[PDB]
């Protein structure tokens, strides 16, 4: 029942764990705690069977362990910043290769799997600062360049016209724009990882930067030049929906040092690049 | 060639070397030459491309003038076949010239993605076609030693676009006044 | 018994009387590619028998002091038979495998090997800023990589089996499809792999699906070092097609 | 957009705009 | 089933394309291959006809390739710029002459057809520029003037008092003005091209100047005169609603010179005005 | 129209607006090994349409002095993509085919083609007692081999167009299946031919099946001999199978 | 101004002003 | 989320948000 399953939404209690159940003292021949690692699976023996338990009531829920959970928290993937210092035409306006690698809390999150599909919420956070004291009627654009469409090289050029590209503008004083953008891929996934290159020579690319070329975002103040220079700083906040993930890894265990790559710098004295604390030995808690 | 509608025809004649090549383009739906034709502006406006093309090649010769000709596709993961024997292995269309003066040789969707960029992405460029002497352009006495050819091109019932985009075989470098 | 297997693939049938089960990848048993999922549209070649049967790579030497090895898939068996010509003929292929791990040794000998199968396992280059791994290092061959030998070069992957050669911890490797070879328990180790990719088929070229990564975690010692103690691959495909049929590709 | 549930405690899953986009998290499993 | 329909609206799933179907060898004396482009007949063959394919099911749709998509996007068509120099009075208020010629990049997709006929949704983008520091309270008024209808020769002019025509007026601050329009020629359908004059003498004019008068777009600050000076420049955004076009046409090759006209200019080096890139010769990829 | 044919194999679609008809060696389509002739006891390899295609030789030239020209299958093909690699790493194989012979002139040429595919066309050496033809020179692969060219050897094969180059006279070709490229009336041949042999598979490697013998009959002829009249020939594979999976065979 | 469909899944395309030009994007073939 | 009660005064006693702790102060007893 459509209704019964909404209330378990209002409670999130649609995933739930299992009770544990009473047990008692036992002298057998099969012996639940004895298995073999080397077949590769997990033992799944239970509270139960080693110890004599009592009958208790689950009331915990998996519901917030979710994919759709776990990923579909909005976190910055971008910080745009327009600064005027002394050259509006050139600093009035900015571009960037768009990608979800950059920050690291995020990427970190979604590199925890090999494929993931999902829909995307983008929200974006304008803060204009005052430079040299007023800040005017701030109008902004935020245009997507797919790849392949005529990036614009000045504030003015035509590419600004938006004759098909998707643009957003926001006006300062109103709420943080935010729209959604449908699983964008040629794939039928997005590859978190790609152990491939786009060619068979010792220079061709290796890596996602192969398979995830997502375009470019032109952004620049729509706003002619003003007597007073500000600073506007755009944060692009990103949030995955309806969301399907493929294949778990382990989670980056080193510092993350550039884009579309798994590479890692190392000092000498290791300890220090991972989050492991060094024991003082095997029998100090 | 340019400015001339001689860029739109290629020429043939009697070879006297065997298997000669005729020309070779990308299969790219965006690349040039292909770029300024009808589905090439269409798919500009657009980011991704996928289904089958359709070459179809017209013969302008005499009435009285043969040739066979091979037309090749090579699908991706290979540089463009360096022969005829090379370019045979891929698909391909042998071309009789007879009463019926055009052929079509279809190009498959041959992709690892169901989808690929309509701009030039190394990741994406969907292979090559080449054309090839299968025998020779013959003539009888007293007939021109040489003819055109016309080439043209569509897509195929399974041919789509998506994601539309701002093309960039067109622009503004100043204002459009009255 | 439980201890005993017999695995048979095409001309090719190999057997273990101590073997620790299998492991089917993430519970999947290999299938050929289905119309609603297909996207190439020509007729698959599918060599069946002359391309599914196992092929045994160069054999590696286990000694007190190894640090790992690895093989990628296709790669692997770019020059095996029927199945690497199939490769290189075509653009597109695509393919699962049952992959066997040997290595015996006797009841007074003791060790441990992790063998994983990680699906793209994108290996990363150690303090060489955004320089990634050169193809001709991901691309090794039969021959494999021998893990702390290589004279390293700028393009050179990373050698540290402890950061899985990417950048994450070795304990976590479990994870992914795994086995285990304890010299007390068993002398091989088997796991059946289904195709896994964002698309249908791909480019068997470029594109390395799975990795296959053995680790000594439990050093070999024994009171008998003179005897070598080797490790034997033994990989066979399973519904291996191909698409796209042309010229043969020749790399380098 | 709107699936009209009913038990008396009506639910209105209304999607406001055209592309399934646009809609909220999914529901689980 | 309208609500079959609406899921298909929500998934983009109305038109879809057809399947590969599995085919054969054969040995025939039907060939599909050949034909004669002399009929002026496109040969419909497929894949299936000239190589042996596999089945495969098609997911791909056609939605985003209607002319409702296609022409459905809101681009620039107009920029309109009131700068306070030295004379409120006469700077504070203008006029434009309404087409959609002005900018490329909506234009040349219009023209990809001979007639075309929809509703116009308009978006208009303020943005006030403070020159010397404040901005004040800024109110404008946009009046239509139809062809005919007084313009105002003056900021205070009667002709503003807009007693018949349509006004919007926007506050500073306010969320961008945005109205519709319904389909507005005297014709069944708006002339792309026009092969016709307005008259039969040497002096009568050509194309569709004739026959695309849209009349008058007035603006003005409403805003009586302020001690700081301001620049605002409203930017007019055009999109086309239930579209319907006929007989599909060329895409524009060279730049657009002037409105109205198909005119263009050439260099002595033709290869740089059209978008063709010379190729080394006929083999070289 | 019957004069039209359109033939496609594979990825492969060969067209001609000039046909005189098509034959079929003996009446027999080409088919796979049924279990009730069948011997090798293996599953066969089938490669579908990667083998099963048109593959084109090299073109030769025809000219007012042309004493004839002859290929030998399956050795012609032993080069050609797919199905060479099949017949080399496998000692089994059976295959059918599809030759067409392809010439175009003018109605202002004349001159006449006999195609002719021989089954068991056992060679014979003139004047050199029971020295009997080396296998080289009955192995020359897609160039085929031009009659009266080449400079004797002992163990070279009989030029004797008129003799079949085996003892029997020319005019009596017309008993094997065989079709005439006459210039006035058609540009190309078409011969579909079943497997043909005492045994249901065979070694490809040593031995030939079928042999295409084109002997010009009436001399070509114009006004216009500057032109280069060429004959192109494409043969397709057809129910391509193999058997016995091995190493692959390595000839010289 | 509401086009109530009944599938329980409701599609309600209501048309906010009086005027055909006011209505969205239309519906294709 | 609709609490449709029907006296006619009907009530509508809506739940704007997935999560229970959304809704206002609690009703009495
Ligand atoms: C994998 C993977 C998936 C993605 C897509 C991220 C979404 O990227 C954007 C962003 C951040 C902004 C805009 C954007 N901003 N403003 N507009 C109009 N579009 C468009 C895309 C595709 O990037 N990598
Ligand atoms: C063909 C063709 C169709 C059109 C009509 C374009 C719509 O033009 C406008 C615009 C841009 C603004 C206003 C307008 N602005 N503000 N108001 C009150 N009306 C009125 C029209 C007719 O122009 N050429
Ligand atoms: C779904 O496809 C359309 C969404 C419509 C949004 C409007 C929802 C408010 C409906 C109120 C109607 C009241 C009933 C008489
Ligand atoms: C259509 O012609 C009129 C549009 C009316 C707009 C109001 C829509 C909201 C209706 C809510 C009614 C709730 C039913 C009891
Ligand atoms: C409850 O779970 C969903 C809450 C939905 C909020 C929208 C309420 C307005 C509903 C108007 C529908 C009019 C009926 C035709
Ligand atoms: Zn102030």
């Amino acid at each position: 029942n459509p209704v019964e399953r909404y209330v378990d939404e209002v409670l999130n209690e649609v995933l739930v764990v299992p009770n544990i159940n009473q047990s008692h003292p036992t002298t057998s021949n099969a012996a639940p705690v004895l298995d073999a690692a080397e077949t590769g699976h997990t033992n799944k023996i239970q509270p139960e069977d080693t110890i004599e338990t009592r009958y208790v009531q689950s009331s915990q829920t998996l519901d917030e362990m979710s994919v759709e959970s776990f990923l579909g928290r909005s976190g910055c993937i971008h910080e745009s910043v327009l600064d005027i210092v002394d050259n509006y035409n050139d600093q009035s306006f900015t571009k960037w290769n768009i990608n979800l690698q950059e920050m690291a809390q995020i990427r970190r999150k979604f590199e925890m799997f090999t494929y993931a599909r999902f829909d995307s919420e983008i929200t974006m956070v304008p803060s204009v600062a005052a430079k040299d004291g007023h800040i005017g009627h701030i109008v902004m654009q935020y245009m997507y360049v797919p790849p392949g469409a005529p990036i614009p090289t000045t504030r003015d050029d035509y590419a600004w016209q938006s004759g098909t590209n998707a643009s957003v503008f926001w006006q300062h004083g109103q709420p943080f724009p935010r729209f959604s953008l449908p699983f964008l891929s040629i794939a039928s996934a997005y590859y978190m990882f790609y152990d491939g290159y786009d060619g068979d020579t010792y220079k061709s690319r290796y890596g996602t930067v192969v398979t995830n070329d997502m375009g470019t975002l032109c952004s620049r103040i729509v706003t002619s030049e003003q007597l007073h220079k500000v600073k506007v700083v755009t944060r692009i906040y990103h949030k995955a929906k309806h969301t399907k993930a493929w294949c778990p890894r382990p989670p980056r265990a080193v510092q993350y040092s550039h884009t579309h790559t798994t590479n890692y710098k190392l000092s000498s004295e290791v300890h220090n690049d991972v989050a492991i604390r060094p024991r003082t030995n095997l029998t100090t808690v | 060639n340019i400015g001339n509608v001689s860029m739109y025809t290629v020429t043939l004649s009697p070879q006297t070397k065997l298997a000669e090549e005729i020309f070779a383009i990308k299969v790219d739906i965006a690349s040039h030459p292909l770029a300024t034709t009808l589905i090439g502006e269409i798919a500009s406006y657009f980011t991704h491309w996928t289904g089958s093309l359709r070459f179809s090649f017209m013969f302008c010769g005499t009435a009285n003038t043969t040739l066979k000709v091979l037309l090749a596709y090579t699908p991706p993961g290979i540089g463009k076949p360096r022969s005829r024997k090379e370019a045979m292995l891929g698909t391909h269309v042998v071309w009789d010239v007879g009463l019926q003066s055009t052929v079509s040789l279809v190009v498959p969707w041959i992709s690892a993605s169901q989808y690929r960029f309509t701009t030039p992405d190394t990741y994406s460029s969907a292979g090559y076609i080449t054309c090839w002497y299968q025998t020779n352009f013959v003539v009888p006495p007293n007939t021109p030693n040489t003819a055109e050819m016309l080439c043209f091109v569509s897509g195929c019932k399974d041919f789509c676009l998506r994601m539309a985009r701002d093309t960039d075989l067109h622009k503004q470098t100043g204002p459009i006044t009255q | 018994s439980d201890r005993i297997i017999q695995i048979t693939r095409g001309d090719s049938t190999i057997t273990s009387q101590d073997v620790a089960n299998a492991v089917v990848g993430y519970g999947v048993w290999p299938h050929y590619l289905t119309p609603q999922d297909a996207t190439a549209i020509d007729k698959p070649t599918q060599p069946d028998t002359s391309s599914n049967r196992f092929y045994t790579l160069d054999s590696k030497m286990w000694n007190s002091t190894s640090k790992g090895w690895w093989w990628k898939l296709p790669d692997a068996l770019k020059d095996m038979g029927i199945f690497g010509e199939n490769m290189f003929y075509h653009f597109l292929g695509r393919s699962g495998y049952t992959v066997h791990v040997q290595c015996n040794a006797s009841k007074f000998h003791q060790g441990t090997l992790l063998v994983v199968m990680i699906p793209e396992h994108q290996l990363a280059t150690v303090n060489k800023g955004n320089v990634n791994a050169g193809y001709k290092y991901t691309h090794p061959g039969e021959a494999g990589r021998e893990v702390g030998t290589q004279v390293e070069n700028e393009k050179q992957p990373s050698d540290d089996n402890w950061l899985n050669f990417d950048g994450t911890l070795l304990g976590n490797l479990l994870i992914f499809p795994h086995q285990f070879i304890n010299l007390r328990s068993n002398n091989s180790a088997t796991l059946i792999v289904p195709y896994v990719n964002a698309v249908p088929m791909d480019s068997m070229v470029r594109h390395n699906n799975w990795s296959l990564v053995i680790i000594p975690v439990c050093q070999l010692q024994s009171n008998n070092i003179s005897n070598i103690v080797p490790i034997t691959v033994s990989i066979s495909p399973m519904c291996a097609e191909f698409s796209g049929a042309r010229a043969k590709t020749v790399v380098q | 957009g709107a699936q009209v549930s009913r038990q008396s405690l009506n639910y209105f899953n209304i999607n406001y705009f055209k592309d399934a986009a646009s809609s909220g998290a999914s529901r689980l499993d």
